[PDB]
């Protein structure tokens, strides 16, 4: 999992 | 209902307190209904959707990921019990997604005007498709389709309205890129994305408060931990 | 129903499968409808009903322990919003343990004849009296006087027929010198209790495996951590 | 809040 933007 | 009954002003408030309670169900439920009042959205209260929503298909998709995980495992020559729980996640996640992409076809997408608003919803659209698509099984290719239509408009307006260190225009970028790297298999596309929009907003901070300076940076930088992780 | 339907082995199966991918609502009603099939549960069936349960109230605790510090800052000369949802949170809360609590005198206590199952499940029946005396506002007497009663009788059994060192044993007495401290306003008998526990464990640790050494200590450092704030 | 026994 690349991670996405939090929030 | 069952929210039809509050005062809007109330479900706002209510969502704040259930967001200090960790309470993200509820969270959702209370915006769902604010939502659903038919008023538009305001800056902080889009803010409230985006966090209600996006802990509480969060938690389903780490839960989709273990259960889809323990499955792969358990093919390669016990019982139906983990398909089962998996669909049933599965089945829950889509429930959510459809109902966010509900709110925003009915009606927050068409009557969002303003750039940041409009840009807002699109890049939530394109997220919520991305979810579909990350467990769909060729239904998936029109999901996917689907997903990088929303992001692609979103991205069109953000280039011709926003400047290049807009928080939402930053976020939608890193997510779109995400897309790109996760979805729709094109890695080359995510970096190339992610980089000529970390040096686009590099080139523009000059211009920004030591607040806005600070909002804009948080994000370069998340931009710059997926491209050193892709490359 | 709604788990009337699926076998007992399932629900237990997909209990495990709810805690790994932490989700202990579905874990707590995959528990109860395997509770609901008649049979008595064994050691570790009774540790996934607890485990499940207690990370879900756990949850509703904890939210509501915030909305009630809100609650009361807001007086000391707004709208009723900040009551209400903490009294949502709170009906949910106390539907909670009432439906624990109904597992239990339904029919889980009254057939378990061993001494650590009937320990565990009078020991769960305090622990779900003490939850509700949290937010009990006089009810509270004869709630508060429930959870005394069973941690009572869970201890009268314990002391009689397990060793001082036993997990469970010394898990209830960590938990009613807890409910002696914070509900019953008796830090005196709290801090006896908690020392005459460590120090009844500590003469007894020499008898013990490696492995049941390492169970022992671990709660009897919990109780010494109790102590340590107390005094 | 004094801690309770966890699980």
């Amino acid at each position: 999992r690349t991670p996405s933007l939090p929030t | 209902g069952a929210m039809g009954s509050m005062e809007r002003a109330s479900l706002i408030q209510k969502a704040k307190l259930a967001e200090q309670a960790e309470r993200y169900e509820d969270m959702a439920a209370f915006m769902k209904g604010a939502v659903e009042k038919g008023e538009e959205l305001s800056c902080e209260e889009r803010n409230l959707l985006s966090v209600a929503y996006k802990n509480v298909v969060g938690g389903q998709r780490a839960a989709w990921r273990v259960l889809s995980s323990i499955e792969q495992k358990s093919n390669e020559g016990k019982g139906p019990e983990v398909r089962e729980y998996r669909e049933k996640v599965e089945t829950e996640l889509q429930g959510v997604c459809d109902t966010v992409l509900g709110l925003l076809d009915s009606h927050l997408i068409k009557e969002a005007g303003d750039a940041e608003s409009r840009v807002f919803y699109l890049k939530m659209k394109g997220d919520y498709y991305r979810y579909l698509a990350e467990v769909a099984t060729d239904d998936k290719k029109r999901i996917i389709d689907s997903a990088r239509s929303a992001y692609q408009e979103a991205m069109d307006i953000s280039k011709k309205e926003m400047p290049p260190t807009n928080p939402i225009r930053l976020g939608l970028a890193l997510n779109f890129s995400v897309f790109h790297y996760e979805i729709a298999n094109s890695p080359e596309e995510a970096i190339s994305l992610a980089k000529t929009t970390f040096d686009e907003a590099m080139a523009d901070l000059h211009t920004l408060s030591e607040d806005s300076y600070k909002d804009s940076t948080l994000i370069m930088q998340l931009l710059r931990d997926n491209l050193t992780l892709w490359t």
